[PDB]
C-alpha cells in the first residue's frame, strides 16, 4: 500500500544495498532463500512488510529493487554469493565497460544501452504497486556511473512520473580524503543536473564515518563493511514509519515539505548518535537527552562540516524504541535554550518529530550493540556552503589549466558545460549566503 | 567482458612474456598443458580477460609474437610454458633488423606487419568488449622499436576508441647494452607519445639496484629482472580479473594519470620486496608497503622523483586490508612531502583495492607515478643524440633504407618540446 | 608583440524571426555585453576589447561591414607589409551570420573581399620598376585531425579525399606535403577558387539544420617583396615573405542534445578537442605578452601545429565571434561568449 523503490547505482550503492537488504531481511524474519519461517508456523501476518518486499503465491518475498553498475565485478558477487536466490535475476550487469570515472561516459556513451532497460524494470514494479511514494536512489559523487548515470536517471524520473518523491543518499566528497583526482568535476556537473529534478538529497562523508568509528566504536582498522551498516541503519530509521507501527508516523512525503524551504537548498545532513560498542554499551543510561544532545554534537556528525560555523533551517528527528514524547519535548527545549546552536529568524519551529515502537536490530558479525532506543537526525544547515566552496576552488584550480578535459570532450562534452555548470553552483553558494541573513522590520 | 591482446616483439618482449604468462598461469591455475588444476573458483570467472577456450577444457592465451628472427621464438617453444601458445601465432620472418630502426619500420617490417594484423583481427573479433592492447618492447633495439611502433600506429587507426599500453624498456644512463640506443629510442618516442594512452617506462639499472640492495641477490639474471615487470603487469590488470572493495581498470587510471595527452610516461613500482632471510624481521602492513613504494630504491624508471614534482599518482593494492589505512597514509604522504607534489591538483593520488592477493603474500601493493623527473631520461637522449647527429656518425645505415634527415630533426624537436612541457611544472 | 584583439558581433533579426516574433535577450552598454534571460532569474555580463552592435541601424556605435574591416583586419595588412605573419579567426554556430561577416553579400561585402581589394590597391600604389609583389595562395581543411586540400577535384567514386600529412622543417617551420598553390592578381581569381573550395568542403545535418560546417578551413596567402637594390652589379634581391591566414572554424556541438551517433560523434569530439587546444594557445599567448614564461602546446592539434609560425613570435592574431540575439538560441550563444572571453583572459 505504501511502497518505495530502491535504485542502487554503482559499486557504492550496491554494497550499501547488500547491507540494507541484510538488515531489512533480518528484521522481518526473511531468510536469504526468500522465505518466512514464521508464516508457515503461526499461519498469518505480514511482518514481511510490503513497502519493500513483494510476494508471490509460493511463499516467497522478492525485493522491490534493481541494481545497475555498468560493470560485472560487483553484481557477480551477489549472483554467486549469499543473496543469490532472493533478488530477481533482472539486475543490470551490463559489464561492457566502466564509466572510467568520466561523467561523459556514464551520461551519453555508456549511459545509453542500459537506461531503456532500467526504465522498463522500474515500470514493472510501479505497475505492481498501488500507493507508491518515493525513489530511494543510492549513488556516489565522483564515480562515472554514480554521477552521470544517476543524473540521467533523475532526468528520466521527472518526465515520466512527475508528482512523486525522488530522494538521494550520496557520498559527498571528503575535503582531504579522495579516491580520485576528478571527483570535483563530476560532483559539480552532477549538482547542476540533480537540482531541478531531485526533491531531497541526503549527504555523507566517509572521512566522518572513519572518525566516528575510531572514536565511538573503538575500531582502528575499519572498512566498508563497517560503514555501510551504519548507513543501512540511517536508511532503516528513515523508512520505518512505512513498515512498522508507532505513535507518530512520518512518511517520505513529509521530509521534502519540512526540510526543503526553497527548491535549491535540498542538501541536508544525517546523523545517528548511539554508535557505541558492547563495552561502551554499558556504563551509559541511553536516555533521550543524551542522544538528542549527541546528534548536534560535532565529531558525531557524518559530514566534516562544523555546524557552529553556520546556522540551521530545519531538523527532522526520527526516533525508535522505548521513547516517551515528554523526554523529546524536554530535549528540544534544552537544545533551543543554548546559544552555540543558532537558528534562523524565520523558522522558530525548526523541528519535526517521528516515533516508532520497534527497536533496531543487531547484525551478527557487526560492531554496534543492542539498544532499547535509537535516533536519526536529518538536519539542513547553512554550514555546507563551506564544502561547496572548497569543492569549487579545486574545480577552478584545475579548469584554469584545463586538465582532465580531453577525456570529457572525447565522449561528448563540448567546452561550455564545464563553464556553464560552475556558474550554476555560484548561485547556490549565494542563496545559502542570502538565507543566513536576519530580516529587517 | 574486458579483454586484452598481448603483443610482444623482440629479444626483450619474448623473454618477458615467457615469464609473464608463467606468472598469470600460476595465478589462474593453468599448467603447461593448458589445463586447469586450481583449488578455488574465482580463477575461472574472468579467465577470458586474457585466455581463450578450447575443446577439452583447455585454455590458450591471446599472445602475438612478432620477432624478425626465430632464434628467440625457438627458445619459448622449447621451454616450460611454450606448448600452450597458438602455433599459428608464432609469427616471424628472416633477415633480422640488425639493430636498425629503419629495417624494422620501413623495409623488413612492412613485409610482415600485415601478417600480424591478420592475427590481431582474429583475436579481437572473437572478443565481446575489448578494453585495449598490451605490448612489451625494448627501445634502442630493432624489431621491438620499429615494428612495435608500426603496430601501434596501425592499431590506433582501426581501434582508436580502445586502450594501447606498452611496457617499454627504455635505455639506461651509465652502460649502453646497444650502441644505437638514442637514434632508435628518439624515433620510438616520436611515434609513441602521439599514439599511446599509458606507457610504462622501465629501465634495467634500476632493476639491478633493486635486486642487489633490497632482495640481496648476488647473481641477478634477466629471468629475475623480468620477474618484476610481470608482477607490475599483473597488478595493473588485477581488478579487471578479480573483485575488490573499490574496483579500477586501465581507462580509469588513464583518466586520472593523464592530465594532458602527451604526458603519459610513468614510473612503475611493486611491493613488498625483501630478502629470503629478512622476511622474518618485517611487518606486513599498509604503511610499510607505502614506505617501500614511495622510496626511490624501488622505482624502475632509473630516475629520482626527489628531483621532480609528482603530477599524478595511482596505487593498486591486493589483499584483505582496511581502507582507512590507505586514505590516511596517502593524505599523510601528500601532507609531509608536499614539495614533491603539485598544487594546482589538490589530490594527486588515487586508490584501487582487490581482495584476492598473490599466491604467497597476505597482502601486496603496486604503484604508478607520473613525475617531472623523467625528463632526465630524454634530456640525456637528446644530449646523446645530437652529439652524434651534429656530424652524422652512424646515419648512413638509415638513409640507405629509405629515410631522410628531416625525420630525425622532427623527433629531436618533439622530445625537447616535451621536456619543456614537463619543466613548466617543475619550479 | 603578440596580441589577440577579441571581438563580438551581434546580428539583427532576420525576416523569419521578425515574422515569428523572436524575443531579445542580448543588450549593450558601451563595452559591456549583457545577456538577459526571458524570465529566468539573472543576467551575465561580458567585457571584450572590441564590440560590434549591429542590432539596430539607428543606435550609436553601429558597426557596419566597413568598420569591422577598419578596426580588426587593416592593422594586420599594415603589419603584413612590414614582413610579419598574421592570423584571423572566426567562431560561431550556424545562424549567427559568420558568412555575412567574412564573405558577405554582393552588395554588403564582408572582411575577405575588402581585405583583398585594399591589398591589391596598395600593391599598385606601392609598385615600381625595381620592387614587385607576387602572391600565391592555398585553401585546405581539417577533418578528424586529417588534412585535406579543397582546390583539387574528386573523382566519381567512393572518395578521392587524400589525407596529406604534416611535417616539420628545421628552419622555416611546419608545413603540408602536397599543398597546391596558385597565383592571384585580381580578386576574381580568389573568388573562383573559394567558389570551388567551399563546394568541396565537408558539411552535413545532425539534428537542427541541413546546411552546416563540420571542418575547419584555412585560406592562406603567401606574399613576397622581390626588390632589387645594390649599386655594385644590380643584384642582391633582398626578398621578404609574409604568411596571412584567414581560418573559418566550426561549431562546438553539445552532442547529447543532438543524440549524435556514428560519423557525427567523432567529428564533434575532434572539433571540440581542437577548440580546447586553441583556447589554451590564445590564453597562453596573451599571458606571454605580459612578460611571463610559459609553454604553448601547438602539437596537440593539426591546426595549431600548422600555424606555429603565424600566431607566436612577432605576429598578430585576431578573433571575431558571432552570436544571435534571439531567445530560442541562448545555450549555444552563452558558450561563444564564454569561449571568446577566456580567449581574452
Ligand atoms: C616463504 C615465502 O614467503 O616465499 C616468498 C618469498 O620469499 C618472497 C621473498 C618472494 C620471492 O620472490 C623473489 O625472491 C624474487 C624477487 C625478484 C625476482 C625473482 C624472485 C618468491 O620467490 C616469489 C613468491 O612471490 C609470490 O608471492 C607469488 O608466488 C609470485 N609468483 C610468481 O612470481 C611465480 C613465478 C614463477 C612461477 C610461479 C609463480 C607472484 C608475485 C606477484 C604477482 C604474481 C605472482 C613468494 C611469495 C615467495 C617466493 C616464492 C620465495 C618475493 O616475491 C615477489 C614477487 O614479491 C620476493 O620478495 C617477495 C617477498 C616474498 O617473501
Ligand atoms: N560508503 C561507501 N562508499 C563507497 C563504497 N564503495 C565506493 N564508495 C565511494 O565511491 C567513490 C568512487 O566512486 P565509485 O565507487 O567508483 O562509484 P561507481 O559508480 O562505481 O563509479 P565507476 O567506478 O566509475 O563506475 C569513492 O570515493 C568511495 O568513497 C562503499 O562500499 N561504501
Ligand atoms: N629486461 C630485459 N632486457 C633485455 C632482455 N634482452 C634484451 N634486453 C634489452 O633489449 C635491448 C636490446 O634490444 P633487442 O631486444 O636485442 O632488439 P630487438 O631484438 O630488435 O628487439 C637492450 O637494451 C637490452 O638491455 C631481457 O631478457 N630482459
Ligand atoms: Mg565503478
Amino acid at each position: 500500500m505504501r511502497e518505495c523503490i530502491s535504485i542502487h547505482v554503482g559499486q557504492a550503492g550496491v554494497q550499501i544495498g547488500n547491507a540494507c537488504w541484510e538488515l531489512y531481511c533480518l528484521e522481518h524474519g526473511i531468510q536469504p532463500d526468500g522465505q518466512m519461517p514464521s508464516d508457515k508456523t503461526i499461519g498469518g501476518g505480514d511482518d514481511s512488510f510490503n513497502t519493500f518486499f513483494s510476494e508471490t503465491g509460493a511463499g516467497k518475498h522478492v525485493p522491490r529493487a534493481v541494481f545497475v553498475d555498468l560493470e560485472p565485478t560487483v553484481i557477480d558477487e551477489v549472483r554467486t554469493g549469499t543473496y543469490r536466490q532472493l533478488f530477481h535475476p533482472e539486475q543490470l550487469i551490463t559489464g561492457k565497460e566502466d564509466a572510467a570515472n568520466n561523467y561523459a561516459r556514464g551520461h551519453y556513451t555508456i549511459g545509453k544501452e542500459i537506461i531503456d532497460l532500467v526504465l522498463d524494470r522500474i515500470r514493472k514494479l510501479a505497475d505492481q504497486c498501488t500507493g507508491l511514494q518515493g525513489f530511494l536512489v543510492f549513488h556516489s559523487f565522483g564515480g562515472g556511473t554514480g554521477s552521470g548515470f544517476t543524473s540521467l536517471l533523475m532526468e528520466r524520473l521527472s518526465v515520466d512520473y512527475g508528482k512523486k518523491s525522488k530522494l538521494e543518499f550520496s557520498i559527498y566528497p571528503a575535503p582531504q580524503v579522495s579516491t580520485a583526482v576528478v571527483e570535483p568535476y563530476n560532483s559539480i556537473l552532477t549538482t547542476h543536473t540533480t537540482l531541478e529534478h531531485s526533491d531531497c538529497a541526503f549527504m555523507v562523508d566517509n572521512e566522518a564515518i572513519y572518525d566516528i568509528c575510531r572514536r565511538n566504536l573503538d575500531i582502528e582498522r575499519p572498512t566498508y563493511t563497517n560503514l555501510n551498516r551504519l548507513i543501512s541503519q540511517i536508511v532503516s530509521s528513515i523508512t520505518a514509519s512505512l513498515r512498522f507501527d508507532g505513535a507518530l508516523n512520518v512518511d517520505l512525503t513529509e521530509f521534502q515539505t519540512n526540510l526543503v524551504p526553497y527548491p535549491r537548498i535540498h542538501f541536508p545532513l544525517a546523523t545517528y548518535a548511539p554508535v557505541i560498542s558492547a563495552e561502551k554499551a554499558y556504563h551509559e543510561q541511553l536516555s533521550v537527552a543524551e542522544i538528542t544532545n549527541a546528534c548536534f554534537e560535532p565529531a558525531n556528525q557524518m559530514v566534516k562540516c562544523d555546524p557552529r560555523h553556520g546556522k540551521y533551517m530545519a531538523c527532522c528527528l526520527l526516533y525508535r524504541g522505548d521513547v516517551v514524547p515528554k523526554d523529546v519535548n524536554a530535549a528540544i527545549a534544552t537544545i533551543k535554550t543554548k546559544r552555540s546552536i543558532q537558528f534562523v529568524d524565520w523558522c522558530p519551529t525548526g523541528f519535526k518529530v517521528g516515533i516508532n515502537y520497534q527497536p533496531p536490530t543487531v547484525v551478527p558479525g557487526g560492531d554496534l550493540a543492542k539498544v532499547q532506543r535509537a535516533v536519526c537526525m536529518l538536519s539542513n544547515t547553512t554550514a555546507i556552503a563551506e564544502a561547496w566552496a572548497r569543492l569549487d576552488h579545486k574545480f577552478d584550480l584545475m579548469y584554469a589549466k584545463r586538465a582532465f578535459v580531453h577525456w570529457y570532450v572525447g565522449e561528448g562534452m563540448e567546452e561550455g558545460e564545464f563553464s556553464e555548470a560552475r556558474e550554476d553552483m555560484a548561485a547556490l553558494e549565494k542563496d545559502y549566503e542570502e538565507v543566513g541573513v536576519d530580516s529587517v522590520e | 567482458m574486458r579483454e586484452i591482446v598481448h603483443i610482444q616483439a623482440g629479444q626483450c618482449g619474448n623473454q618477458i612474456g615467457a615469464k609473464f604468462w608463467e606468472v598469470i598461469s600460476d595465478e589462474h591455475g593453468i599448467d603447461p598443458t593448458g589445463s586447469y588444476h586450481g583449488d578455488s573458483d574465482l580463477q575461472l570467472e574472468r579467465i577470458n580477460v586474457y585466455y581463450n577456450e578450447a575443446t577439452g577444457n583447455k585454455y590458450v592465451p591471446r599472445a602475438i609474437l612478432v620477432d624478425l628472427e626465430p632464434g628467440t621464438m625457438d627458445s619459448v617453444r622449447s621451454g616450460p610454458f611454450g606448448q600452450i601458445f597458438r602455433p599459428d601465432n608464432f609469427v616471424f620472418g628472416q633477415s633480422g633488423a640488425g639493430n636498425n630502426w629503419a629495417k624494422g619500420h620501413y623495409t623488413e617490417g612492412a613485409e610482415l606487419v600485415d601478417s600480424v594484423l591478420d592475427v590481431v583481427r582474429k583475436e579481437s573479433e572473437s572478443c565481446d568488449c575489448l578494453q585495449g592492447f598490451q605490448l612489451t618492447h625494448s627501445l634502442g633495439g630493432g624489431t621491438g622499436s620499429g615494428m612495435g611502433t608500426l603496430l601501434i600506429s596501425k592499431i590506433r587507426e582501426e581501434y582508436p576508441d580502445r586502450i594501447m599500453n606498452t611496457f617499454s624498456v627504455m635505455p639506461s644512463p651509465k652502460v649502453s647494452d646497444t650502441v644505437v640506443e638514442p637514434y632508435n629510442a628518439t624515433l620510438s618516442v616520436h611515434q609513441l607519445v602521439e599514439n599511446t594512452d599509458e606507457t610504462y617506462c622501465i629501465d634495467n639499472e634500476a632493476l639491478y639496484d633493486i635486486c642487489f640492495r633490497t632482495l640481496k641477490l648476488t647473481t641477478p639474471t634477466y629471468g629475475d629482472l623480468n620477474h618484476l615487470v610481470s608482477a607490475t603487469m599483473s597488478g595493473v590488470t588485477t581488478c579487471l580479473r578479480f573483485p575488490g572493495q573499490l574496483n579500477a581498470d586501465l581507462r580509469k587510471l588513464a583518466v586520472n594519470m593523464v592530465p594532458f595527452p602527451r604526458l603519459h610516461f610513468f614510473m612503475p613500482g611493486f611491493a613488498p620486496l625483501t630478502s629470503r632471510g629478512s622476511q622474518q624481521y618485517r611487518a606486513l602492513t599498509v604503511p610499510e608497503l607505502t614506505q617501500q613504494m614511495f622510496d626511490s630504491k624501488n622505482m624502475m624508471a632509473a630516475c629520482d622523483p626527489r628531483h621532480g614534482r609528482y603530477l599524478t599518482v595511482a596505487a593498486i593494492f591486493r589483499g584483505r586490508m582496511s581502507m582507512k589505512e590507505v586514505d590516511e597514509q596517502m593524505l599523510n604522504v601528500q601532507n609531509k612531502n608536499s614539495s614533491y607534489f603539485v598544487e594546482w591538483i589538490p589530490n594527486n593520488v588515487k586508490t584501487a583495492v582487490c581482495d584476492i592477493p598473490p599466491r604467497g603474500l597476505k597482502m601486496s601493493a603496486t604503484f604508478i607515478g607520473n613525475s617531472t623527473a623523467i625528463q632526465e631520461l630524454f634530456k640525456r637522449i637528446s644530449e646523446q643524440f645530437t652529439a652524434m647527429f651534429r656530424r652524422k656518425a652512424f646515419l648512413h645505415w638509415y638513409t640507405g633504407e629509405g629515410m631522410d634527415e628531416m625525420e630525425f630533426t622532427e623527433a629531436e624537436s618533439n622530445m625537447n618540446d616535451l621536456v619543456s612541457e614537463y619543466q613548466q611544472y617543475q619550479d | 608583440n603578440s596580441q589577440v584583439t577579441v571581438a563580438v558581433r551581434v546580428r539583427p533579426f532576420s525576416k523569419r524571426e521578425k515574422t515569428e516574433k523572436a524575443s531579445q535577450v542580448v543588450f549593450t552598454n558601451g563595452e559591456e555585453i549583457t545577456v538577459e534571460h526571458p524570465d529566468m532569474k539573472q543576467v551575465y555580463s561580458f567585457i571584450y576589447d572590441v564590440s560590434f552592435w549591429s542590432f539596430d541601424e539607428c543606435h550609436p556605435g553601429y558597426a557596419s561591414q566597413t568598420t569591422v574591416y577598419e578596426t580588426l583586419a587593416a592593422p594586420l595588412l599594415d603589419r603584413a607589409f612590414e614582413g610579419y605573419n598574421t592570423c584571423l579567426f572566426a567562431y560561431g554556430q550556424t545562424g549567427s551570420g559568420k558568412s555575412y561577416t567574412m564573405m558577405g553579400l554582393n552588395e554588403e561585402p564582408g572582411i575577405i573581399p575588402r581585405f583583398c581589394e585594399d591589398l591589391f590597391a596598395q600593391i599598385a600604389k606601392k609598385q615600381t620598376s625595381e620592387v614587385s609583389y607576387h602572391l600565391e595562395m592555398s585553401f585546405f581543411e581539417v577533418y578528424n585531425e586529417k588534412i585535406h586540400d579543397l582546390l583539387v577535384c574528386k573523382g566519381e567514386n567512393g572518395q578521392r579525399k587524400q589525407p596529406l600529412r604534416a611535417r616539420e622543417h628545421p628552419v622555416s617551420g611546419p608545413y603540408v606535403e602536397g599543398l597546391s598553390m596558385n597565383v592571384v592578381s585580381s580578386y576574381s581569381d580568389i573568388q573562383s577558387w573559394l567558389e570551388l573550395g567551399n563546394k568541396q568542403r565537408a558539411t552535413a545535418a545532425t539534428g537542427m539544420n541541413d546546411k552546416s560546417s563540420r571542418s575547419h578551413s584555412v585560406f592562406t596567402l603567401v606574399m613576397t617583396q622581390t626588390k632589387t637594390e645594390v649599386v655594385e652589379g644590380e643584384e642582391h634581391d633582398h626578398r621578404i615573405t609574409s604568411r596571412i591566414n584567414l581560418v573559418d572554424l566550426a561549431g562546438s556541438e553539445r552532442c547529447s542534445t543532438a543524440h549524435s551517433s556514428g560519423q557525427r560523434l567523432k567529428e564533434g569530439v575532434s572539433i571540440n578537442k581542437s577548440l580546447l587546444t586553441l583556447g589554451k594557445v590564445i590564453s597562453a599567448l596573451s599571458e606571454q605578452a605580459n612578460g611571463k614564461r610559459v609553454f604553448i602546446p601547438y602539437r596537440e592539434s593539426t591546426l595549431t601545429w600548422l600555424l606555429k609560425e603565424s600566431l607566436g613570435g612577432n605576429s598578430k592574431t585576431a578573433m571575431i565571434a558571432t552570436v544571435s540575439p534571439a531567445a530560442s538560441n541562448i545555450e549555444e550563444t552563452l558558450s561563444t561568449l564564454r569561449y571568446a572571453t577566456q580567449a581574452r583572459l
